[PDB]
């Protein structure tokens, strides 16, 4: 015998299960997070610009129209040695965050530096010859 | 959860006989069948889980078989110290019903 | 070790009220998922209710208490409660708190959902009577 | 393991602690919080739990209060900008007892006809919002006259408290503390969030919380530490107390001319005997009170301590209990509750009053004409230790006290947290990038 | 507006092909008896009430199941 609930998570609760469950809910939080006068006028201001930072970084890693994205940047096991399933089936969004909090940048560099600049050199070059 | 009745409602044998109880339910209910068995001034004690499996710490005294419709609990050997009301309980949804419960004692 | 203390109860009119409180340890009672169950003098045990693990955000009650009795539970004091409201004689049994096999709020399917597969532990109950 | 490939996800339910400004929303209908520009409020509101991922909360440390203290203020000060200047009644007044002294007849002479219609026009005065003139008669004139000048509030201006709510704004989020047992600070494991806070209403008190909310099942006594003699102790109380206020003298007011184009009201006559402000508190339902708050505090503070003494400490607003039932101010002798150690209060009325400290520009309250009623109860209340003493469990005198109005919103907003949420995030996965 | 077109797949376009099935019960007209025979204000406002139906299957149903597949995919 099971209980079930109505539909699909609430809102963030799977933060704290292993990061392969939580997938399941990315469309629903994705979707909850993106969408007197003056100071409400300045926090929209800010809210585009937050909407519009996540935007071009995913327009730029080729990612855009995607919450699941394959890169082709190799992942230096320095930064974590466990495999596949010792992170995805054993470790929650936020324990898993902390874990290579301190790498953020350099990946992210290393996406765009490395991987996009390739992506639209050779582009060009293809679509000459 | 389906209705289970259980057969005989009284159940005897001599100390060492083989003794069974039949129990069944109206629909399928697949395997999803505890077995309890109860003795005066204790709470109802389960020996086999999901139809078939004892429960850890219980003495190989006891099985049980049957899927579907039609299972039976199987006492080995009769002992006075085994002297209770049996009850086939189904789990398959949130109802856990159990059923009539099955008394077996020493022949006398 | 594992001990469920189940208290409690006692003698009440019909129409009257009391509250259950089964204290418990030796196990995880926030995670595991717990049963009420009851059994009159002359009957067989008769399945009661059940409260998921967690905080219990799923119930389901036996249509012989629904809408008369309520479930709830504590965490940090490790108690299982029964509201016993608007009693009738029928309702004359000794009260138990057991815990599921499982009881778990899995995530699966986007969703929560509570597995049970039935009470294996258990404490002694205790009696309440309605009369008058 | 596996050859492993950086994955970009979005979505990812994660967030750190951030302070930011929540949005108001209200019940939706010139009152000070009755702002003409707030959200109305979501007739189903949603709440969900965790329950994988538990919070530290810390009441000390939400920024909300902030908010709030300067907000409140500014509308204050906006709704009541239009107002009537006392300057040309800093005239020195002639005065005599009133027959029946708290209220003095006084006359004086001004403007005498500067371009308008006026005279005379004596009128009563309280001994609270006057300074003797010490080198007259004694005379008195106008508190304020040495200080700021002043403005008699618009009577146009309601000032009953309104439960404003607050929501979160877009990438951020409310966490709510369930834990009934939840005190000051700590991993509140019975975490949810929130979209949006119920309303709170802007109850102006010292000495005791009233209209509040109530403690879940039993009295629960907050501190940041029970130890240090710097901080306070909140008290939340399980039921309230029952506390009903009268002001029986039915008054009369009249509008006097102060120059062309302007009017100023004074207090008329009165109808009927003189009496005390003063309210009527429940004993049974007081002194109840006081038990369970005693039977929690013996966990800190010992269990033979004798407390509650009569008050004491501050400046006299601080010392009297007050509130402002009906418009007018009250501020009475909370002696009478703690007037025996381990109820009828009497009590005066102020009118020059100070939002929780004003500097220069400050609020008059215009006379109230006919008589005060109000009831109310109190939900929670402020201790104050009384200093250093004989380490024995023989006194800890618990006075009644703070004059911090910060703490009014706090007792409440204790309950949440603001996060901010991240959801661009990254994670191994099997395979590339099919990339040509 | 560009939030739903790229949720739904259809950034960039202005005309683009989703895999929700319609449903006649919300109109059992005919491919032309709508697109040769109905103006636009027309037409919105005979499925007007299915907005939000539509709109959520999209999303609940299409979108979820591109994104668990497409991963699945390229993982295997
Ligand atoms: C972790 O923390 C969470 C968060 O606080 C906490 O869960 C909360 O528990 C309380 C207490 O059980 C819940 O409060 C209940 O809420 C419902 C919701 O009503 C709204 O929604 C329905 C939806 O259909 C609307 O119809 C309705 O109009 C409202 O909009 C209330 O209906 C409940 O009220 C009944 O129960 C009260 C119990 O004290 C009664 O006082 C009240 O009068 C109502 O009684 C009626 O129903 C009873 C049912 O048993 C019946 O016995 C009575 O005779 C009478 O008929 C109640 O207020 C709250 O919703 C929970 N919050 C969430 C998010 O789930 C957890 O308890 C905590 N976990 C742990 C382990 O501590
Ligand atoms: C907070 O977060 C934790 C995260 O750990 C949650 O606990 C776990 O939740 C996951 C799902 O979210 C559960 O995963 C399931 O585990 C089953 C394995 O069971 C065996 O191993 C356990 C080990 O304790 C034994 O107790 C058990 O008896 C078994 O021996 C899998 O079989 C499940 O697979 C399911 O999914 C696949 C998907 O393809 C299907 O094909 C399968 O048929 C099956 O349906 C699943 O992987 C996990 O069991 C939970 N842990 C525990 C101890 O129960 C918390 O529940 C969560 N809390 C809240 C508030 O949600
Ligand atoms: C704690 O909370 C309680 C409850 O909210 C507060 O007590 C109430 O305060 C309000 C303040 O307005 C009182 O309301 C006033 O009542 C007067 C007479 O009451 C009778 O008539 C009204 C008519 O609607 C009935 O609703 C009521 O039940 C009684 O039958 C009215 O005449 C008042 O309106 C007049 O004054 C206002 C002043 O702003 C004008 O704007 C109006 O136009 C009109 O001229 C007003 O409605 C209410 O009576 C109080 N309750 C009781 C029992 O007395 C506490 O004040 C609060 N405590 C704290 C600390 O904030
Ligand atoms: C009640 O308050 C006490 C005292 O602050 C809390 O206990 C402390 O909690 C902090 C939280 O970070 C810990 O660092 C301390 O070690 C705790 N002290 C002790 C001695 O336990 C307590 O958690 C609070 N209770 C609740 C329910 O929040
Ligand atoms: C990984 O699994 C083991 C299984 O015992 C567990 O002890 C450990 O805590 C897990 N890691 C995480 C991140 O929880
Ligand atoms: C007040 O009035 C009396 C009336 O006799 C007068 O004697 C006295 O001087 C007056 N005081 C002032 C302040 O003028
Ligand atoms: C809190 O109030 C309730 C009201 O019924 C009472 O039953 C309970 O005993 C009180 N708590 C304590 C600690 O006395
Ligand atoms: C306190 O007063 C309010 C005034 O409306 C009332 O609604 C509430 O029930 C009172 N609280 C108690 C405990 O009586
Ligand atoms: C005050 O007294 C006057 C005297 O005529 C009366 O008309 C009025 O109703 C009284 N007001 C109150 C509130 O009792
Ligand atoms: C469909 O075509 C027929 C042809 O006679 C016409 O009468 C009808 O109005 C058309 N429908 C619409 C939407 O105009």
């Amino acid at each position: 015998a099971v209980g079930i609930g109505a539909v699909f998570l609430g809102f963030l609760g799977a933060a704290g299960s292993t990061m392969g469950a939580a997938s399941m809910t990315l469309t629903v939080q994705a979707r909850q997070l993106l969408s007197w006068g003056i100071k409400q006028l300045q926090a929209r201001v800010l809210a585009v610009e937050r909407y519009l930072k996540d935007q071009q970084l995913l327009g730029i890693w080729g990612c855009s129209g995607k919450l699941i994205c394959c890169t082709a940047v190799p992942w230096n096991t320095s930064w974590s040695n466990k495999s596949y399933n010792q992170i995805w089936n054993n470790m929650t969004w936020m324990e898993w965050e902390r874990e290579i909090d301190n790498y953020t940048s350099l990946i992210y560099t290393l996406i765009e530096d490395s991987q996009n600049q390739q992506e639209k050199n050779e582009q060009e070059l293809l679509e000459l010859d | 959860a389906i209705r289970m009745t259980q057969s005989p409602s009284s159940l005897s044998a001599s100390v060492g006989d083989r003794v069974t109880i039949t129990c069944q339910a109206s629909q399928d209910i697949k395997k999803s069948l505890n077995w309890y068995r109860q003795k005066p001034g204790k709470a109802p004690e389960l020996l086999i889980h999901d139809a078939s499996i004892l429960q850890t710490g219980v003495p190989s005294a006891f099985t049980a078989s049957g899927s579907g419709t039609h299972f039976s609990f199987v006492i080995n050997k009769l002992q006075p110290e085994d002297v209770g009301t049996y009850f086939c309980q189904e789990y398959e949804n949130l109802q856990f019903t159990f059923g009539p419960g099955t008394k077996v004692e020493i022949k006398r | 070790q594992v001990q469920l203390v189940e208290s409690g109860g006692g003698v009440v009119q019909p129409g009257g009220s009391l509250r259950l409180s089964c204290a418990a340890s030796g196990f995880a009672f926030k995670d595991f998922g717990m049963h009420w169950v009851r059994q009159a003098p002359g009957k067989g045990l008769e399945w009661v209710a059940v409260i998921g693990g967690g905080h219990g955000q799923h119930q389901s009650y036996s249509e012989s208490v629904k809408g008369r009795f309520a479930i709830t539970r504590d965490n940090e004091k490790n108690k299982l409660y029964l509201h016993m409201d608007r009693l009738r004689t029928e309702d004359t049994a000794v009260y138990y708190c057991a815990k599921d096999r499982l009881g778990r709020p899995w995530n699966i399917g986007g969703r929560l959902v509570y597995y049970y597969y039935g009470m294996d532990v258990w404490g002694q109950g205790t009696t309440v009577t309605v009369s008058s | 393991a596996e050859q492993l490939w950086v994955t970009v996800y979005y979505g990812v339910p994660v967030w750190k602690e951030a302070t930011t400004t929540l949005f108001c929303a209200s019940d939706a209908r010139r009152n000070v919080w009755a702002t003409h520009a707030c959200v109305p409020t979501d007739p189903n509101p949603q709440e969900v739990v965790l329950e994988n991922v538990t919070e530290n909360f810390n009441m000390w440390k939400n920024n909300m209060v902030e908010q709030m203290h300067e907000d409140i203020i500014s509308l204050w000060d906006q709704s009541l900008k239009p107002c009537v200047k006392l300057t040309p009644l800093c005239v020195t007044l002639n005065c005599t007892d009133l027959r029946n002294g708290e209220i003095k007849n006084c006359s004086f002479n001004i403007t005498t006809s500067m371009r308008d219609k006026v005279q005379k026009e004596y009128a009563l005065f309280y001994k609270l919002d006057v300074v003797p003139i010490k080198n007259d008669n004694t005379s008195y004139r106008l508190i304020s006259c040495n200080t700021s000048v002043i403005t008699q509030a618009c009577p146009k201006v309601s000032f009953e408290p309104i439960p404003i709510h607050y929501c979160a704004p877009a990438g951020f989020a409310i966490l709510k503390c369930n834990d009934k047992k939840f005190n000051g600070t700590g991993p509140c494991t019975n975490v949810s969030t929130v979209q949006c806070t119920h309303g709170i209403r802007p109850v102006v008190s010292t000495q005791l919380l009233l209209n509040g909310s109530l403690a879940e099942e039993e009295v629960v006594i907050r501190s940041a530490n029970f130890t240090d003699n710097a901080k306070i102790i909140i008290v939340q109380l399980n039921k309230s107390v029952e506390i009903n206020c009268t002001r029986p003298n039915n008054n009369t007011r009249k509008s006097i001319h102060i120059g062309p184009g302007r009017w100023f009201y004074t207090t008329g006559e009165i109808i009927g005997d003189i009496r005390q402000a003063h309210c009527n508190i429940s004993g049974t339902k007081w002194n109840d009170t006081l038990k369970q708050i005693v039977v929690k505090l013996k966990e800190q503070f010992g269990n033979k301590t004798i407390v509650f003494n009569h008050s004491s400490g501050g400046d006299p607003e601080i010392v009297m209990h007050s509130f402002n039932c009906g418009g007018e101010f009250f501020y009475c002798n909370s002696t009478q509750l703690f007037n025996s150690t381990w109820i009828v209060l009497p009590c005066r009325i102020k009118q020059i009053v100070n939002m929780w400290q004003e500097v220069g520009k400050a609020m008059y309250a215009p006379p109230i004409k006919g008589q005060i009623r109000c009831s109310s109860n109190i939900t929670g209340l402020i201790l104050i230790r009384d200093g250093g003493k004989n380490r024995s469990e023989n006194t800890e005198i618990f006075r009644p006290g703070g004059g911090d109005m910060r703490d009014n919103w706090r007792s409440e907003l204790y309950k949440y947290k603001v996060v901010k949420i991240e959801p661009l995030g990254i994670a191994p996965t099997k395979c590339k990038r099919r990339v040509v």
